[PDB]
């Protein structure tokens, strides 16, 4: 016997305590070892309920986040409410670790274990952990990096897809490298890569899955429709750098729709910038120029974040643009899977 | 999209009795939302996902519903509960039913103005016919010059039901040029209203 | 208390952009999306779009796309850093655009979704009209004629709205009726204030109606007897 409760849980990781790379110092200070011999149980005759949109589990991940960041990435100058704040804001070593979401003693993981699971309702499939899996906390907006991947099938997920304000998540079930460089010897210049043959196929399942959802209307990309940089760009960081991909390409109808060209390399135009609107809410931060050398990250594109046009239409037609900003919604992304119990 | 179909137009009821309006989704499935507007005031919250109550909303207010068919039931109405009602599901709204105050029928008195000389130096001659204090507020009026019926060229306002007496005045005004006036005689406007046994007509012969 | 204060009425020719300021202020601007919905004589309420303060991230209604662009900005005050201001700015105006604008933001309890709105802007009338401002001609409604009679005033051919009317500077308001302003196919309003007294007084009382238009800066006075 057990029931729906929220608790404080604690983290555990393999941060080393040698490394001066900002996430491994913060682990080293707030998590716990991982265990060698992970105990999960699969629960017989157990179904369970859950929804990934209504889990604390997530504001707890959210908090973490957030105070690693504003432990570790001091901007030289922070403008927050008409204040100035200058401070010290040397460069650092910046590569997001995995991160376990554990249960103390009273308390289980539920896990489902559905194939094809939503993200709420019923699951027939639950097992026992004490522990989620391991949590890189990457902060990027449009497209979800290195993540986990949908076991079988592309899965759309949303608190309520008829809600035009509810970011959808596309979980994919086959990644897409992306490929960033700011080349060594305009030091702010970047590109992304992307194989076109492989993206391309990709994003096509991903409309033929939104039509199974949306009245096999005819599904269309447009691009964000205005917003900050950080949103209407795909921005993430790398080795401690902000960077800021133009996905214009990236959602290219004509090559979803059946033409030829569309295969082989896409290069997105990037650029890295020193003064950033902050995701924790917090206001504007300015860094210093970027380090010298070819400064690149290779990641796997395992979600897309994207919103949907409402208003008074009936066209024949879904228009979809990238989207979302809410980090935790990177949070849920992976952990949509967990919900936390009390035993008795 | 969604379409929401509120019934009826119009509630007449009295103070002290429950009301029940109706919406009709398009689609089901989806939770209801119910606002309040008061004539000439900001709109307010009163019911979200389907039943439960907004900040300040009183306990008479009551929504409910299923699938497509979603109600908002008023205990014992206040006179502050005649307003617009108006439903909505996310960017989709219903055009509203109107709460309106019961009471006995009354006819409406009925004078007739016509236009001023100083108006007419001016070229333009302005008829009014005045239908005061009368309930309900649905009423026929239609103006005769030389026994022919005048359509297009007149127009109608109505006030808001008084707050006090429960009822409504309307004015038609028949616009013509001076030119058009000073070629007839007979000037009527005919009245047909629930109250009155037969229309009543007032009048005047221009120039007399 | 949450508090969202729009800018004032304004009317706007045909063509014009009309921009439509939203201060926001008692609660965290950046934690709650701000919406806009427009209320259509005759046609009812239609949502226009949101804006989400933190990247100021937006969506537009599919049939406004193109005429509509939300923007916002957060407060610069250090001791008073949470409010903010959402603007709208709606182009290519018509006189179908007239309406009442609203900002409205939903309620902050754990069953609330993004588009019941609790919190109302006191709205913004926005008239499209390509009409010059003009101040009121003023007509008697004379009474013809115990028994009980009428006149009145005819107030015609003004714009913009509103105009207001009295009688006998405030003294007369038993029976008074001022109806509605009625737009004209010139592009202009009229209306009437009429009066029920006596038939008794017609001959010992005397009526006059006020009429105020401050747009054109006229101010009226008109002594109406029986005809
Ligand atoms: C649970 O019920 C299923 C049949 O519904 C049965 O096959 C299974 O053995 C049961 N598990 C136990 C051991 O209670
Ligand atoms: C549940 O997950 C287990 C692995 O943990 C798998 O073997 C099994 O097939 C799954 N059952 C269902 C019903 O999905
Ligand atoms: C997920 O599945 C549940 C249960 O079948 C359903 O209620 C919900 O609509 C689904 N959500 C999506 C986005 O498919
Ligand atoms: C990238 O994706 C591959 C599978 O396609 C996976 O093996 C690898 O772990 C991923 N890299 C990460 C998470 O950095
Ligand atoms: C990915 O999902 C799609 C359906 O959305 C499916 O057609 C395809 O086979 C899947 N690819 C795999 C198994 O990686
Ligand atoms: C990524 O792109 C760079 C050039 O921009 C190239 O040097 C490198 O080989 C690429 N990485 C991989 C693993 O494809
Ligand atoms: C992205 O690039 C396209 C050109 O392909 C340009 O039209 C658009 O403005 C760019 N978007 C942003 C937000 O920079
Ligand atoms: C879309 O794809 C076509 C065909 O490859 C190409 O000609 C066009 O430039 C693309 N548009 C972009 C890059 O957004
Ligand atoms: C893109 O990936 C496909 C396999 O999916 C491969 O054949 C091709 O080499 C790649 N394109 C380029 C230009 O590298
Ligand atoms: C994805 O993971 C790889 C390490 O496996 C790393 O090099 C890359 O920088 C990561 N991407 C991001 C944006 O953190
Ligand atoms: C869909 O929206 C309704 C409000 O219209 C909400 O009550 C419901 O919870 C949403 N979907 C789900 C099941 O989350």
């Amino acid at each position: 016997v057990w029931k729906d409760a929220d608790t404080t849980l604690f983290c555990a990781s393999d941060a080393k305590a040698h490394e001066t790379e900002v996430h491994n110092v913060w682990a080293t200070h707030a998590c716990v070892p991982t265990d060698p011999n992970p105990q999960e149980i699969h629960l017989e005759n157990v179904t369970e309920n859950f929804n990934m949109w209504k889990n604390n589990m997530v504001e707890q991940m959210q908090e973490d986040v957030i105070s690693l960041w504003d432990q570790s990435l001091q901007p030289c100058v922070k403008l927050t409410g008409g204040s100035v704040i200058k401070q010290a804001c040397p460069k650092i070593s910046f590569d997001p670790i995995p991160i376990h979401y554990c249960t103390p003693a009273g308390y289980v993981i539920l896990k489902c274990n559905d194939k094809n699971f939503n993200g709420t309702g019923p699951c027939k499939n639950v097992s026992s952990v004490q522990c989620t899996h391991g949590i890189k906390p990457v902060v990027s907006t449009q497209l979800l990096l290195n993540g986990s991947l949908a076991e079988e099938e592309i899965i759309i997920r949303s608190e309520n897809l008829t809600n035009n304000a509810k970011t959808i998540i596309v979980h994919l079930n086959k990644s897409v490298e992306i490929n960033c460089t700011r080349p060594s010897n305009d030091i702010r210049k970047a590109y992304c890569e992307i194989n076109g043959t492989k993206w391309n196929k990709v994003l096509k399942q991903v409309t033929e899955k939104l039509k199974e959802h949306f009245n096999n209307k005819t599904i269309i990309f447009q691009p964000p429709s205005g917003g900050d940089l950080e949103i209407t760009m795909h921005h993430f960081n790398c080795r401690g750098e902000f960077f800021y991909c133009n996905t214009t390409q990236l959602f290219n109808n004509t090559c979803i729709g059946n033409m030829k060209g569309c295969n082989g390399t896409i290069t997105l135009p990037c650029k890295i910038k020193q003064i950033i609107n902050m995701w924790q809410g917090t206001g504007q931060a300015m860094y210093a120029p970027p380090i010298d050398g070819k400064i690149n990250c290779v990641s796997n594109i395992t979600g897309i974040l994207l919103t949907r046009d409402g208003g008074a239409n009936n066209t024949s037609n879904e228009t979809f643009r990238p989207g979302g900003g809410n980090i935790k919604d990177n949070w849920r992304s992976e952990l949509y899977k967990y919900k936390v119990v009390q035993i008795e | 999209e969604i379409v929401l179909t509120q019934s009826p137009g119009i509630l007449s009821l009295s103070p002290g009795e429950t009301a029940t309006l109706f919406c009709k989704a398009s689609q089901g499935g989806n939770a209801m939302t119910w606002y309040q507007k008061r004539r000439g005031q900001v709109p307010r919250l009163l019911i979200y996902d389907t039943s439960r109550r907004a900040s300040g909303v009183p306990d008479r207010f009551v929504g409910s519903g299923s699938g497509t068919d979603f109600f908002l039931t008023i205990n014992k109405l206040d006179r502050e509960d005649f307003a617009v009602y108006y439903c909505q599901q996310f960017e989709f709204f219903g055009l509203g039913s109107e709460l309106e105050v019961h009471r006995t029928v009354a006819a409406p008195s009925v004078f007739i103005f016509p236009p001023s000389d100083e108006q007419l130096k001016s070229g333009t001659a302005s008829v009014v016919c005045l239908l005061n204090n009368f309930y309900p507020r649905e009423a026929k009026v239609q103006w005769k010059v030389d026994n022919a019926l005048q359509s297009g060229n007149s127009q109608e306002s109505v006030t808001e039901q008084d707050s006090k007496d429960s009822t409504y005045s309307l004015s038609s005004t028949l616009t013509l040029s001076k030119a058009d006036y000073e070629k007839h005689k007979v000037y009527a406007c005919e009245v047909t209203h629930q109250g009155l046994s037969s229309p009543v007509t007032k009048s005047f012969n221009r120039g007399e | 208390q949450v508090q969202l204060v729009q800018s004032g009425a304004v009317i706007k020719t045909p063509g014009s952009s009309v921009k439509i300021s939203c201060r926001a202020s008692g609660y965290n601007f950046r934690d709650y999306s701000i919406h806009w919905v427009r209320l259509i004589p005759d046609k009812g309420f239609e949502w226009i779009g949101w804006i989400k303060p933190l990247w100021g991230a937006v969506s537009y209604a599919r049939q406004l796309q193109g005429r509509v662009s939300m923007t916002r900005q957060l407060s610069q005050d250090p001791d008073d850093p949470d409010w903010g201001v959402a603007y709208m700015e709606f182009s290519g105006l018509t006189p179908a655009d007239t309406a009442e604008y609203f900002c409205v933001r939903r309620g902050s309890c754990d069953y609330c979704g993004d588009f019941p709105w609790q919190y109302w802007c006191q709205g913004t009338v926005v008239v499209v009209s390509s009409a010059s401002t003009k101040g009121p001609s003023v007509f008697p409604l004379a009474p013809s004629s115990g028994g009980t009679a009428a006149l009145g005033c005819l107030v015609k051919d003004y714009f913009p709205e509103p105009v207001t009317v009295s009688w006998n500077s405030g003294a007369l308001t038993s029976g008074v009726h001022t109806f509605p302003a009625v737009l004209q196919s010139s592009g202009l309003y009229s209306l009437s204030s009429v009066v029920t007294v006596p038939s008794s007084s017609l001959g010992t009382q005397t009526y006059i109606c006020n009429v105020n238009h401050k747009p054109s800066n006229t101010k009226v006075d008109k002594k109406v007897e029986p005809k």
